[PDB]
């Protein structure tokens, strides 16, 4: 799978002859191949079917979810716990099982997190499998001089293949004979209108010539013949799909942030461990013990509930997205939208609707605009003049297309119409504001019609007049406005008729250039009442000689048409630009149309100008103007092929409104890479196969759901099942909101670390009884704490999020030193002091004063000293003193919950005050209530002092942590005050997360 | 008091546990009330 | 990166800040932590003002007293060879440490010691738990009372020829009055003979029914010759109100002990305000695993 030979732009053998072609692959132009020869080739190289994707077993991704960056940290933690247990078992008798419990718990945490994340990605895969609807297809091949329809998988290189309007081009053909055949090259090349296929050659670029049919394309109208030049995976879209599959994946921004977070957590963990390992070796302890101390300190500094909390956090924002029809295949792709700063979009199928629609109409020397929006939510065009009625009769009659049988259910715009795209657009507009065309057509019987001619350049026909008072004959004709203008002498103004003096002739010229400059295609409609005296009701006007007056007709008005963009496209583009997101158009369509659509969706703001526009406004050559005075630029693909790396960097560095036109898929990929080389996140939004290499290499791909291709849909990361473009704006908003929330929850789960470690440090340095046990730390990290941290995600915005500039990736991180200074430095310290306070209180009330506790651990732990004197002289057995130590663990845990109340409240808001935002978050309130009920339940339920070792507390103890909590609340309140009044001051660059 | 000062070494932990459970239960209910208050 | 974040020469920064910044952060943390320390200290002083010096507010975790002994057994086992002297040294050393506090030289004068009934007697109340009267007075407990286990005659105390001793002791509790079982028809078998009301009985036996036969004659030594604790040595007024206070002791000689075999001996005290616990094996009773292997 040579990638460089796949990265190269397509080459071909188009510039040849029919004899050279038949001489190179071997084939009869009039008899085709022989069946024996056909099978010899079929078996010689392979069926004309693309290879299947590389199946992914479910155990592989399950093992994937069991690993990663966070789960790996928890894995090493469990390993360390079992190592310390082994050492304690082989070195001392009666080894405590604390470490073995902590290790099996960490392993269970990793396994549960993996099961949940895996289940979600599987859910998305199932709903994703319900979209591949593959109905077999059979082609028409001519062998031994006979026509046969065989499965698409049996076509080989060399046989003759015939196509008909409505069928799909099987393989890559070389047209040999055509009959007004047109094909839809929108998915592969990106051409909105139907390009006519002809046996003759026209352009050096194979994608532009008409003598080549392509894979996955469809023949709109006409029939054609051709020799199969390319077959199977070796086809154009085959090489494109193989290239897409042979591209790397990358590494999202959220993953990098979690990685740097673990980097800091391990830095401070190994620092505290190697340092207290030297201090213990200086205070007397032995090596065997110091090793256990090192492992214990490095494990206590690891957040276990953070993994589950972060997972649930990310999972919550994805449901909100699934409620508005935005599905993500992975789980972290939900945050990439908020961090995006440059959106590369596609035009055909993404920025537009890929459907021709009547845009502007000319009548009564006045331009009228029609509604060109999917759901028909706009302004009518004043249907009260007679002119409009005559226009409706002209277009509705002089038109041969008709809705496809059985569409009585779909809407007027989404139904299937058999015919050209112009007659279809006209039929839809008439059927839209003029009622049923089928009755309008049967109301006037068509007598004789002269089909569109290459010389006449017009389409005309005569029908009877439904006027019950006028039995005359009606003649209507449509065609190019210039040709029709040369055939009139009257004008239907407001109903009456008038001459064609030069005043209206010039008004018609300006109208023609107005509709033309708008990137639209205009047509002219005229009619005339045939005198029943010179052509009675019985005379038959056979289409042979001049039976109708070509000139002296009555011109009624022009009718333009063009493909309109999707409903929420302009608003969404404007919203993205408002958020500081650079919108760059990347499409393979004609620049004359791309520029107009750009000036219509917001990419090229009205007023900005290109170098050619300046040269045209001044009437001077283009090589004289300076390119710095032009904000927007249109880069052509042909020119893009010959450009250096620095030139592209400068193109993106100096032009704010860039539009890449006529760019190949490979060039699209090159553009995405050119955007990444600097340092910004990229989001590519597309629909066809040409977008597959662009959606894959981009930081985040957005594929359309209804109008998208299967390859680009399988290679994208986010799918728009409703094809709504405003969803991009919604996504960029949610991506930010859940970011500020992740910061708040992380500071919350990190603040409790200090009051969970300090006890052991003072235990080794000061020799006091153990203040915080292991089953209590587990009841705080994995229990109570989970609901509040999960609730911190439901927090609303503080200021307008859709107003601030995009976050800088090189400077504004997710976890900075400003957070560590708060959680580990100021709040956690107060919480630890409160815990020690409740501790000393419990031991002072039972008889052990603070002066006699320093220096007792050796005898307080000894299991054979049944006479330990306290500060008053009483003798305490071993189990009696242990019961008190456990009750001290229970109260320490309750103190933690009490201080967590004020921590969850000060963590709710990062800058604003509580009396401003408000406690409208019902989940947080529920978290506090549940957090308290669980602590009371774990202490007061019978049999807990046996199972978990937590004894009941005396009602006067529960109030030892209250002052510390209020103090935490007041300190953070005054903190979040100087930041507001003093913007940019010390409190901001020192404590503002 | 004096010799029969047995009460000086007794504590009614039973009644304390009963009350602490009643309270825990109440707090739990109130919590649920607040949580579902709005979805009806 | 590596080098710059360490020392750049344009902004004259070290580790990130200039000379003046590290000072702002250090000064802030010093003031902050100083306030934290002062607050914690104040909240601890009010606590010192809340407790009393002559009595523990809560005395429920020590209601049923324990029963400890003089030898320090690692797993409540006494195993030693009658030949090798460096085998029972850990025992004699402890025993000695315990009896070394009942030396007569320590107990001398009128203060703060007082001569009490040579025969078991009743309680003695030296007033309330106050400082009005000065340091209360405690009864004297002589070594010699313990006859064959006193280290005054056979320093080793028995361990020298297969006849070890075990000095039992009742855990000291403030304001605790020991109360013995009354003479009514319900009383254990053992306790009937020698019912001196004023004596708290201590009686050892064998854990299993089999071991009875292998344990010989349990000879107890005590005040008055009884196997118990005289009620006159209570109550205990606490260290502050009764420094230089001695708690009664009871010696137990396990004469005629079968050789080369592990014997499980459970000693138990009997009384009203005495209750045992299936979890704490030292509450009221105690277990010893003697094995005189020679
Ligand atoms: C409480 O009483 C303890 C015993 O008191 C003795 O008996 C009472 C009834 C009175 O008569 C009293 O006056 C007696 O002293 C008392 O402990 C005793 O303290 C002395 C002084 O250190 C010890 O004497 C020394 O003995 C060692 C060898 O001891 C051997 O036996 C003991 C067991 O008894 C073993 O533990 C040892 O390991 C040995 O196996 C001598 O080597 C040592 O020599 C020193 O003195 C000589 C002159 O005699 C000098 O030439 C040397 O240079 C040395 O300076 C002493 O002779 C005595 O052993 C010890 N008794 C016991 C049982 O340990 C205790 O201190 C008192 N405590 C309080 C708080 O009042
Ligand atoms: C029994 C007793 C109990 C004991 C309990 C102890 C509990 C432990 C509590 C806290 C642990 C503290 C450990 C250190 C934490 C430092 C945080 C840290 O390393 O965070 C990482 C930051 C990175 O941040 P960023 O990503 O935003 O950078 C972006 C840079 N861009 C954008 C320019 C490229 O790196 C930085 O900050 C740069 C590194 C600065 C390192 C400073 C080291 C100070 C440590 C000790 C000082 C002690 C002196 C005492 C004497 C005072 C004089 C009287
Ligand atoms: C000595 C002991 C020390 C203890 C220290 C720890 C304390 C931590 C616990 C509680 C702290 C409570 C702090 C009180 C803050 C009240 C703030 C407040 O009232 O601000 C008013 C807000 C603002 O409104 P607005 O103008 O934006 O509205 C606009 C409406 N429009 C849009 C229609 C116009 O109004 C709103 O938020 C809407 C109404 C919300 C009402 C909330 C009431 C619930 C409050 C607390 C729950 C209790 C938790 C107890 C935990 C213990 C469990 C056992
Ligand atoms: C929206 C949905 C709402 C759902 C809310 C659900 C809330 C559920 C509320 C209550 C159910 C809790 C479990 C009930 C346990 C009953 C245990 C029991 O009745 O024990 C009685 C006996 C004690 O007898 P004794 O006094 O003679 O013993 C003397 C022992 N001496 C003398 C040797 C010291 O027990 C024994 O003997 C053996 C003790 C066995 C230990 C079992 C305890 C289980 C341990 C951990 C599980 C707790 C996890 C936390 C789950 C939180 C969920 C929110
Ligand atoms: C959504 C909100 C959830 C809230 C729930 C709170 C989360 C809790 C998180 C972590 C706590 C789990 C830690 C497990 C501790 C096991 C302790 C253990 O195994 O100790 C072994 C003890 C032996 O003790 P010893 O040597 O003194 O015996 C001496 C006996 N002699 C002397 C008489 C012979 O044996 C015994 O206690 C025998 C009785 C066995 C008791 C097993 C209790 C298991 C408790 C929890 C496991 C299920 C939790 C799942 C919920 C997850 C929530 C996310
Ligand atoms: C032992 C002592 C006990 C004392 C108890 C005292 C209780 C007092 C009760 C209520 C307090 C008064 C209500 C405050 C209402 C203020 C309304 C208001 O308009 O506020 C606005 C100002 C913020 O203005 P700004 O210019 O920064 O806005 C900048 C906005 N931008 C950024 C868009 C430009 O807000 C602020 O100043 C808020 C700053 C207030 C900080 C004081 C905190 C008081 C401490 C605890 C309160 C008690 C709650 C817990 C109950 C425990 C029960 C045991
Ligand atoms: C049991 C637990 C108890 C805990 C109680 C804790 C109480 C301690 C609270 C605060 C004490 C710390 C005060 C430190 C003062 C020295 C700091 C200093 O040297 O600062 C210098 C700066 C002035 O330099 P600059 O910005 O002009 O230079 C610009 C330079 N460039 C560019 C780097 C920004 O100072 C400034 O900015 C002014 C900022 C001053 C900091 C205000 C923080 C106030 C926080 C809390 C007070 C509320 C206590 C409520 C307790 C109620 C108890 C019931
Ligand atoms: C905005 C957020 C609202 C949040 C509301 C949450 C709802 C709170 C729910 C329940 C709390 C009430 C608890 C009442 C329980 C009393 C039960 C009782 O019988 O308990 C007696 C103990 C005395 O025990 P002992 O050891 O002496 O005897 C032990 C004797 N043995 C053991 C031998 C039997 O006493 C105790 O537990 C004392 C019980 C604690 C006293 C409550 C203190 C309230 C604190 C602040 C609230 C102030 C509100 C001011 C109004 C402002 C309006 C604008
Ligand atoms: C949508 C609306 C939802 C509403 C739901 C409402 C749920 C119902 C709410 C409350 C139910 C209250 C039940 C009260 C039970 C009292 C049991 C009790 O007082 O037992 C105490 C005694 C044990 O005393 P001890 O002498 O061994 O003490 C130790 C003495 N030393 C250690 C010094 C020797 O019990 C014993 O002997 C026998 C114990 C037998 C086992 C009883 C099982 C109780 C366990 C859990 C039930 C509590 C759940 C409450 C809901 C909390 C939600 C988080
Ligand atoms: C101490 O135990 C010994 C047994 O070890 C008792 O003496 C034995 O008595 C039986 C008769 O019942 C004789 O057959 C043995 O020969 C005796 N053995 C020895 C070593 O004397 C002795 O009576 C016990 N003494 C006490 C006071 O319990
Ligand atoms: C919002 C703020 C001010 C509310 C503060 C509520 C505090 C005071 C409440 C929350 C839970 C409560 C405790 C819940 C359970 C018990 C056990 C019971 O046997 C005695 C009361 C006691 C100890 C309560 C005392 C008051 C208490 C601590
Ligand atoms: C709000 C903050 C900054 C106030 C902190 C006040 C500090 C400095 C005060 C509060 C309580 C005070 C203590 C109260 C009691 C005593 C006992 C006395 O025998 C020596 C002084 C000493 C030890 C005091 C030292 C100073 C102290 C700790
Ligand atoms: C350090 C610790 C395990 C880790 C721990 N918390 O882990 C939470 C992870 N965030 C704290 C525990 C303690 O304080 C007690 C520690 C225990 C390891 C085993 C230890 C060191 C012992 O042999 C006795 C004390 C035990
Ligand atoms: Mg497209
Ligand atoms: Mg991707
Ligand atoms: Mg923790």
């Amino acid at each position: 799978d040579l990638d460089e030979l796949k990265k190269e732009v397509s080459m071909d053998d188009h510039k040849l002859s029919l004899d050279e072609l038949h001489n190179k692959y071997g084939t009869d132009l009039t008899r085709g191949l022989t069946n024996a020869r056909a099978k010899e080739i079929l078996a010689r190289d392979g069926p004309n079917s693309l290879t299947p994707p590389p199946t992914t077993p479910e155990w592989i991704k399950f093992c994937r979810q069991l690993f990663g960056g966070f789960s790996i940290l928890l894995w090493i933690g469990a390993i360390l716990c079992f190592l310390a247990y082994g050492i304690q078992a082989a070195t001392e008798d009666e080894p405590a099982n604390d470490n073995l419990y902590l290790g099996v718990v960490l392993s269970t945490v990793v396994i549960v997190t993996g099961c949940f994340s895996y289940y979600q990605e599987a859910k998305s895969s199932r709903i994703m499998d319900s979209f591949k609807n593959m109905v077999p297809q059979q082609a028409l091949v001519i062998r031994d001089g006979e026509k046969s329809t065989i499965n698409a998988e049996f076509v080989v290189a060399g046989d003759l293949v015939e196509v008909k309007g409505g069928d799909r081009i099987p393989a890559d053909l070389r047209i040999i004979s055509a009959h007004g055949c047109k094909v839809d090259n929108s998915s592969l090349t990106g051409e909105s209108e139907p390009q006519t296929r002809s046996p003759e050659f026209s352009s050096e670029n194979p994608l532009e010539t008409r003598n080549i049919a392509f894979f996955s394309t469809n023949c709109v109208e006409g029939t054609a013949r051709g020799v199969v030049v390319y077959t199977g995976d070796r086809t154009v879209m085959g090489r494109i799909a193989t290239l897409a599959s042979g591209l790397e994946v990358g590494r999202t921004p959220i993953a990098i942030e979690i990685e740097h977070f673990i980097h800091i957590i391990t830095g401070v963990a190994v620092f505290l461990g190697v340092s207290f390992f030297i201090l213990s070796l200086i205070l007397g302890y032995s090596w065997l013990e110091a090793v256990i101390f090192l492992i214990g300190i490095i494990v206590a500094n690891v957040p276990e509930g953070l993994l589950a909390t972060v997972t649930v956090c990310l999972t919550l924002t994805a449901k909100r997205m699934a409620r508005k029809n935005c599905l993500v295949k992975n789980l972290e792709a939900v945050e990439t939208l908020g961090s995006t700063s440059t959106i590369c979009s596609d035009k055909t199928g993404t920025l537009t609707q890929n459907r021709m629609t009547v845009a502007h109409m000319w009548f009564d020397n006045q331009i009228h605009e029609a509604d060109t929006t999917e759901n028909q939510s706009g302004a009518a065009f004043d249907k009260t003049s007679a002119t409009w009625s005559a226009l409706s009769r002209i277009a509705a009659l002089c038109n041969r297309a008709v809705f496809q049988a059985g569409q009585d259910n779909v809407p007027i715009l989404k139904r299937s119409v058999a015919g050209d795209a112009s007659e279809s657009a006209l039929l839809k507009c008439i059927e839209l504001c003029c009622g049923s065309v089928q009755g309008m057509r049967d109301r006037n019987p068509k007598i004789v019609e002269i089909p569109f001619n290459s010389t006449n350049k017009y389409q005309l026909s005569i029908h009877e007049n439904e006027k019950s008072s006028e039995s005359r004959y009606l003649l209507v004709m449509k065609g190019a406005p210039e040709r029709i203008l040369d055939r009139c002498s009257t004008i239907l103004l407001n109903g009456a008729e008038e001459p064609l003096k030069e005043d209206m002739k010039e008004a018609f010229q300006n109208a023609y250039l107005e509709l033309g400059g708008l990137g639209e295609r205009v047509l002219g409609f005229c009619h005339f009442a045939l005198p029943e005296d010179k052509y009675n009701e019985g005379y038959p006007f056979d289409a042979d000689e001049p039976n109708f007056p070509t000139t002296d007709l009555c011109f009624v008005g022009l009718m333009a048409m063009i493909d309109p963009p999707r409903a929420a496209v302009p608003d969404a583009v404007g919203k993205c630009r408002s958020a500081g997101i650079k919108v760059i158009m990347v499409t393979g369509d004609h620049p004359i149309t791309a520029k107009a659509i750009a000036k219509g969706v917001g990419i090229i703001s009205e007023g900005n100008e290109t170098i050619e526009d300046i040269a045209a406004r001044l009437n001077i050559p283009i090589g004289q103007v300076n390119p710095r005075d032009a904000k927007a630029c249109v880069v052509h693909g042909s020119d893009l092929k010959d450009l250096s790396t620095e030139v592209l960097d400068d193109i993106l560095h100096y032009h704010t409104e860039i539009v890449f036109a006529r760019t190949s898929p490979q060039q699209k990929l090159i553009i995405v890479e050119g955007c990444q080389r600097q340092g910004a996140i990229v989001a590519v939004t597309g629909d066809g196969v040409n977008d597959s290499p662009a959606l894959k290499k981009a930081d985040i791909g957005v594929a359309m759901g209804i109008s998208g291709s299967d390859v680009s849909k399988q290679a994208a990361d986010m799918i728009l099942l409703d094809d709504n473009f405003a969803s991009i704006v919604t996504g960029v908003e949610e991506g930010r909101l859940i970011f500020d929330n992740l910061k708040k929850s992380i500071a919350y789960t990190l603040t409790s670390n200090i009051p969970e470690i300090t006890p052991f440090l003072v235990f080794i340095i000061g020799n006091v009884p153990l203040p915080l046990g292991t089953v209590t730390i587990l009841c705080i990290d994995l229990g109570t704490d989970m609901v509040p941290a999960i609730s911190l995600a439901y927090e609303q915005a503080e200021s307008d999020i859709m107003k601030r500039q995009p976050r800088n990736p090189k400077t504004d991180k997710l976890v900075n030193e400003r957070l560590i200074s708060m959680a580990y430095g100021q709040i956690g310290m107060i919480q630890a002091l409160g815990g020690f306070f409740s501790y000393f209180v419990i031991l002072a009330e039972n008889g052990f004063l603070p002066m006699d506790l320093i220096g007792k651990r050796v005898r307080w732990d000894d299991r054979w000293i049944s006479d330990v004197e306290d500060s008053f002289g009483q003798q305490w057995t071993y189990e009696q003193r242990k019961i008190v130590e456990f009750t001290c663990h229970t109260s320490f845990f309750i103190s933690i919950v009490v201080v967590q109340w004020a921590d969850l409240i000060i963590c709710k808001t990062r800058r604003n005050s509580i009396f401003q935002q408000g406690m409208k978050n019902k989940i947080l309130i529920f978290g506090l209530f549940e957090e308290t009920a669980l602590a009371a339940f774990l202490s007061y339920c019978p049999g807990t002092d046996v199972a978990l070792r937590m004894y009941p507390l005396k009602p006067s103890w529960w109030f030892c942590a209250f002052p510390y909590s209020l103090i935490i609340f007041l300190y953070d309140e005054m903190r979040r005050f100087i930041i507001r009044r003093s913007p940019g001051g010390w409190v901001e660059q020192e404590t503002y997360y | 008091e004096g010799p029969d000062n047995d009460e000086r070494f007794t504590y009614d932990y039973y009644r304390l546990r009963v009350v602490g459970l009643i309270v825990a239960a109440v707090l739990c209910v109130i919590g649920i009330i607040i949580l579902l208050a709005g979805k009806c | 990166g590596w080098k710059k974040f360490l020392w750049d020469s344009e902004k004259k920064e070290f580790l990130g800040r200039t000379g003046s910044s590290w000072f702002k952060i250090f000064l802030f943390y010093l003031i902050f932590y100083g306030c934290l320390a002062g607050i914690f200290i104040g909240t601890i002083q009010v606590l010192l003002l809340t407790l009393s010096d002559f009595e523990p507010k809560y005395q429920d975790r020590v209601a049923p007293p324990g029963l400890s002994h003089a030898p320090y057994a690692i797993k409540t086992e006494i195993s030693f060879s009658i030949s090798n002297p460096k085998s029972y040294e850990s025992f004699v050393k402890s025993m000695h440490k315990l009896m070394d506090l009942y030396n007569e030289s320590s107990q001398a004068g009128n203060s703060p010691f007082e001569d009490c009934s040579d025969t078991p007697a009743d309680y003695i109340k030296r007033g309330d738990l106050d400082d009005s009267q000065g340091q209360k007075k405690a009864c004297r407990f002589s070594r010699m009372w313990l006859k064959n286990c006193s280290g005054l005659d056979d320093t080793t105390y028995g361990y020298a020829e297969g006849k070890p001793c075990v000095v039992a002791k009742l855990n000291r509790i403030i304001g605790f009055y020991p109360k013995p079982l009354k003479n009514t028809t319900d009383l254990p078998e053992e306790l009937q003979a020698n019912y001196n009301q004023y004596v708290l009985p201590l009686r050892c036996a064998a854990k299993r029914e089999e071991d009875r036969e292998k344990i010989g004659s349990i000879e107890y030594f005590g005040l008055g010759g009884y196997a118990g604790f005289p009620l006159q040595y209570y109550p205990y007024y606490g260290k502050r109100l009764q420094k230089k206070y001695l708690q009664p002791l009871l010696a137990i000689q396990f004469t005629n002990l079968t050789q080369n075999m592990e014997l499980r001996i459970e000693c138990k005290v009997y009384g009203e305000n005495i209750d045992y616990s299936e979890k704490d094996r030292f509450r009221g009773r105690f277990e010893v695993k003697i094995e005189v292997k020679s």
